[PDB]
RNA sequence: GGAUAGUGGCCUACCAUGGUUUCAACGGGUAACGGGGAAUAAGGGUUCGAUUCCGGAGAGGGAGCCUGAGAAACGGCUACCACAUCCAAGGAAGGCAGCAGGCGCGCAAAUUACCCAAUCCUAAUUCAGGGAGGUAGUGACAAUAAAUAACGAUACAGUUGUAAUUGGAAUGAGUACAAUGUAAAUACCUUAACGAGGAACAAUUGGAGGGCAAGUCUGGUGCCAGCAGCCGCGGUCUCCAAUAGCGUAUAUUGUUGCAGUUAAAAAGCUCGUAGUUGAACUUUGGGCCCGGUU
RNA sequence: GUCGACGUACUUCAUAGGAUCA
């Protein structure tokens, strides 16, 4: 004996076993609850909306370190303050306060980057390919 | 749905009529007639996809109200006229007639015929019931009501129709030893000798059918169609005379004739 | 203008047709195989 | 609606695109066959798996199986019949054993090759392709055709071809024009 | 932007252009809506008639 | 060099292919209910012909009783024997020295160290049994 | 997600707005006074000559 | 008994006290129309299925009906609820979850196209009608095949590599007589005549690694090291992968067969209902006959 | 109120061992 019942008949007894026992996951739980969204960097979404506050490391000596491509942008879903990569600080002059950025996952702690910049692409601005438009 | 469907969707369309599946959308829905709407053949799929005679439905409307087309000694304009099993097709002008029988695959085949074959058909006596005034009569698997019929004759017997007349020229039992034809489920179209009925109160009778290769099947007796003494058909038969044969066998056969 | 391809690195001709490149990949393969 | 049309991806990525062994057998064949991309591999190679998974299939039935009999048979002469297996090998057991190369050989394109009508397999990819090379009384620009064993002797230069004996392209007859001129 | 409306003008007739299109250019002026901009919110401005 | 190697890929290995037994290889195939012949058949989708040399025999000759099961199965008909011409009795080192010889082997084993010698010789498909079945390494066919 | 964007204040009055300004700008000889003249039409039903 | 086309607590009147349930009733959730099917998996299984076929329900939400064989119909009618159009203010007319086409934001995506020529459907009916349907147009949905060069000579450099070197042969993208195609067209397949050397008839998407200065920043066991370098005194580069496709972001339990002394988990102990499971025994053996396979 | 408990989501600390050589 595994402490299982294995008669021919005690189908039921396995599957009431199976069902209570399967809540025990917590990928389980959070399929069927849908709650696998929390932990998710947008609460549920690919690419998140924000508004750039100012730009961090704007001010820094060293070009093109890690400070001067970091910026502080408002989700404007729930209003937290977070922190985005740009790819470059040439990318940086198209970015400036008070446009919509869209954000995309990744100085540890910043899990961001820009990918599109007042509805375009950062990378086809950095590439001569499009004007942002104000 | 609020009332009678009249439209017929190609892949809900009977499979043995053969129908491209990208000709079109809809197919042709047998109109209400002496055969069931399954186990038909309009006759606008019988001039068009097998006879090749009319290119598109509007040629076969033109043949038909030109009143070329008999089915069963009587004209018909209707393209979806639902000719079926034994009823006859004269074409005057081609000086053709066709008798419509399942060949060995399941799908009606084009059989040609003369003209004194021509003459009858075969019906399977669906019900035998006196009628008002006390006239005994008989309805047939295609739908039609004959009265005085022969006493002797009973359900599941058949009876050769002079179409002329629609009269009963000859009947013949059901019983052991009599060649009968298979009209419906997988051995469809397959022809053997009767073996035994088993009989089942309040349920589907079945019957075991010998074919002349000594093979077996078992089919329920709604299926049979009693077409004559074993040797002795009342009626010519399609090619291969009903024997089905295997997949290897059907091989053979076709790369010796080619 | 009319083909806005901005700024792109600059790329061997080869890149144009898959067919040549490969061909000129394995006949270098070969002379490399003669000094093995 | 109109029914549905069937439709299905003749190539499969492979389980391991990065193994080094695989890279250099991927340029051997390109090399060898002129293929233009990988594409053409994964699809040869998606094939010879469906034939050899058929016939692991029918070698675990019992034998003198019907099915056994009449699959095998079928797939025995549908690659006698292409060319890949040959006359003596009529056996489940050597169909197992065929290889991506023996499929590649057959190619219109390596057949154009071998029988002398081309310098370079890239030149009879460019022949195929420029409506030059007819099988019998046909033209055929793929490379990637199949070539039967009654049909590999039909190749040749096509009737409206220059190299078949019709009028100079556009270029001949341009340049003969000049000189006239 | 991607996907943005563009009408098709084929030639001109009496001077005027085809009416069929002309319903659908004026249709589609008369639903559209402006963004709110930052300069023409901000300051007083003037066509003169 | 061998001339059956192109850089890294081994252009002599066709089907029907020929395949070392290493003697773990046979407990895994039996912890795991796979049947030594079809298992191969099924992973490389070719023709077999195992090989057992005598050094892995002796090996299973010297484990006793408990692993009898593994020696009827060693000595199936269809398994072919091959002949050492070497004096140590360790089985290592005997295949290492067999597919450096001839490039026409496919080692079957699960020994971590045999696998890692196995890996720096090139040209030499490395085949093991895991999960449910027979894993093939470096075989560009399959 | 795509619904959200910055914030701002449209300054248009709420009744009696003012016509919409309608620039019809190209190259010379385009077309630009005939589509005027075709737009002007349909929605007053007279020509401006 | 009434009603129904008809059986029936379907409803009425009188009667009894019944009906389901730990073998899970009743109640709750369901980003629940059901199925044929789709994906994955070695097998067991797990998930998806509004969506080309079948069946059910609905036409903004409830309620109720005329007609007719067939409707609780909504491109039929009537009320109410909510919206909303015209108005001379007395009144009138509404239902796109049909085909096109709009709004729902201030951020967006198929044409308010042609035809009944094929499919079949409707009618008094061969003919009329059919946004059902077909035809074409339009974001690389998902899929097939497949161009962007081939053969030579010369030159230069350490028998290999490099050509804004050079020779005459081939060909379709495109243009276009014509004809074919189609209801009429477009397109395809054909094909006179044009159409290639930077064949400028100018293939892309990602990754990796350099080198340079009277240049710039930062730090120090001198001349150095890190960061990096479109910016200097004047003056207006190499390689790797895929390939007509490529990248980025999020998402993506053990029946067979798990474990419970020492690192998840054995209940303080016993009794005990449901559930699961539960010792052995009843015509065995023997002697002949027939016809089948390998 | 930089309050308590719980739920949820994340971060973090615990990895070297044998042989040879200098
Ligand atoms: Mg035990
Ligand atoms: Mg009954
Ligand atoms: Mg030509
Ligand atoms: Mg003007
Ligand atoms: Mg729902
Ligand atoms: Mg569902
Ligand atoms: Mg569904
Ligand atoms: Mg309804
Ligand atoms: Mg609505
Ligand atoms: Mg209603
Ligand atoms: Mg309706
Ligand atoms: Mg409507
Ligand atoms: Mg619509
Ligand atoms: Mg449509
Ligand atoms: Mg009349
Ligand atoms: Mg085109
Ligand atoms: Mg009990
Ligand atoms: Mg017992
Ligand atoms: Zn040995």
């Amino acid at each position: 004996g595994k402490g299982k019942p294995r008669g021919l008949n005690s189908a039921r007894k396995l599957r009431v076993h199976r069902r209570n026992n399967r809540w025990a996951e917590n990928n389980y739980k959070k399929r069927l609850l849908g709650t696998a969204f929390k932990s998710s960097p947008f609460g549920g979404s690919s690419h998140a909306k924000g508004i750039v506050l100012e730009k961090l490391g704007i001010e820094s000596k060293q070009p093109n370190s890690a400070i001067r491509k970091c910026v502080r942008v408002q989700l404007i879903k729930n209003g937290k303050k977070v922190t985005a990569f740009v790819p470059n600080d040439g990318c940086l002059n198209f970015v400036d306060e008070n446009d919509e950025v869209l954000l995309a996952g990744f100085i540890p702690g910043v899990r961001f980057k820009v990918v599109k910049v007042s509805g375009v692409s950062l990378l086809a601005l950095w590439k001569e390919k499009k004007e942002k438009p104000r | 749905a609020r009332g009678p469907k009249k439209h017929l969707k190609r892949l809900a369309a009977p499979h043995h009529w053969l129908l491209d599946k990208l000709s079109g959308c809809y197919a042709p829905r047998p109109s209400a007639g002496p055969h069931k709407l399954r186990e038909s053949l309009p006759l606008i799929v019988f001039l068009r996809n097998r006879l090749k005679y009319a290119l598109n439905g509007r040629e076969v409307k033109a043949i038909l109200m030109q009143r070329h087309v008999k089915v069963d000694g009587k004209v018909r304009t209707d393209t979806t006229y639902p000719a079926g099993f034994m009823d006859v097709i004269t074409l005057d002008a081609t000086n053709e007639n066709f008798r419509l029988v399942y060949d060995v695959k399941g799908r009606f085949a084009v059989h040609r015929i003369t003209d004194e074959e021509a003459s009858y058909k075969l019906g399977k006596v669906k019900k035998v019931q006196l009628g008002k005034k006390g006239v005994p009569y008989v309805v047939t698997h295609d739908g039609r009501t004959i009265r005085y019929p022969d006493p002797n004759i009973k359900v599941n017997d058949t009876v050769k129709i002079d179409l002329a007349s629609g009269k009963i020229t000859d009947f013949i039992k059901f019983d052991a030893g009599k060649l009968v034809y298979v009209t419906g489920g997988r051995n469809l179209g397959r022809i053997g000798t009767i073996v035994h009925k088993e009989r089942h109160d309040g349920g589907f009778d079945l019957v075991h059918i010998k074919d002349s290769l000594d093979n077996t099947f078992v089919t329920r007796l709604n299926n049979v169609f009693v077409i004559g003494e074993q040797g002795k058909p009342y009626i010519s038969l399609p090619k291969g005379k009903g024997i089905k044969l295997s997949i290897a066998e059907e091989r053979d056969r076709r790369r010796a004739q080619q | 203008i009319l083909k806005n391809k901005g700024l792109t690195p600059k790329r061997n001709k080869d890149n144009r047709n898959s067919r040549v490149k490969k061909r000129k990949k394995y006949q270098k393969a070969q002379k490399k195989l003669k000094s093995v | 609606p109109r029914a549905p049309r069937t439709y299905s991806k003749t190539y499969s990525t492979p389980k391991r695109p990065y193994e080094s062994s695989r890279l250099d057998a991927e340029l051997k064949l390109a090399g060898e066959f002129g293929l233009k991309n990988k594409k053409e591999i994964y699809r040869i190679s998606f094939q010879l798996s469906k034939i050899r998974r058929a016939a692991r299939d029918l070698l675990t039935r019992d034998e003198k199986d019907p099915k056994r009999l009449f699959e095998g048979n079928a797939l025995i002469r549908r690659l006698v019949r292409v060319g890949v297996l040959s006359e003596d090998k009529k056996k489940l057991d050597y169909v197992l054993a065929l290889k991506v190369e023996d499929f590649l050989e057959r190619r219109l394109q390596t057949q154009v090759y071998k029988l002398g009508l081309a310098k370079s397999v890239h030149h009879a990819r460019v022949l195929i392709t420029q409506r030059h090379i007819a099988v019998g009384k046909q033209i055929v620009n793929i490379p990637s055709f199949m070539v039967r064993l009654d049909s590999e002797k039909h190749i040749d230069f096509a009737p409206t071809s220059p190299f078949g004996g019709a009028r100079p392209g556009r270029v001949a007859r341009r340049n003969a024009a000049r000189k006239a001129e | 932007y991607q996907g943005a409306k563009l009408f098709y003008l084929s030639g001109v007739i009496n001077g005027r252009y085809p009416d069929r299109e002309i319903l659908n250019l004026s249709r589609f002026i008369s639903v559209m809506k402006f963004r709110p901009l930052k300069w023409r919110n901000e300051h007083p401005y003037m066509l003169a008639d | 060099v061998s001339s059956a190697l192109f850089f890294q890929y081994n252009q002599a290995i066709k089907p029907p292919y020929q395949v070392l037994i290493d003697t773990n290889f046979i407990n895994f195939s039996i912890q795991k209910k796979v049947d030594i012949v079809r298992g191969m058949m099924d992973c490389l989708l070719a023709k077999c012909n195992p090989l057992i040399t005598d050094c892995v025999m002796a090996e299973l000759e010297k484990l006793g009783p408990k692993y009898r099961i593994a020696l009827k199965l060693a000595r199936d008909p269809r398994i072919k024997r091959l002949s050492c011409s070497h004096k140590g009795t360790y089985a290592d080192d005997c295949l290492v020295h067999r597919v450096l010889q001839h490039k026409c082997y496919i080692v079957a084993t699960n020994d971590a160290g045999l696998k890692q010698r196995i890996r720096k010789i090139p040209g030499i498909p490395l085949m093991s049994v895991g999960g449910h079945a027979y894993v093939i390494e470096k075989l560009p066919d399959v | 997600e795509r619904k959200l964007h910055v914030p701002m204040v449209d300054r248009t009055p709420e009744d009696d707005p003012p016509p919409f300004i309608v620039a019809v700008v190209g190259p010379p000889g385009t077309g630009k006074t005939t589509l005027i003249r075709s737009l002007v039409r349909r929605m007053t039903k007279s020509t401006l000559n």
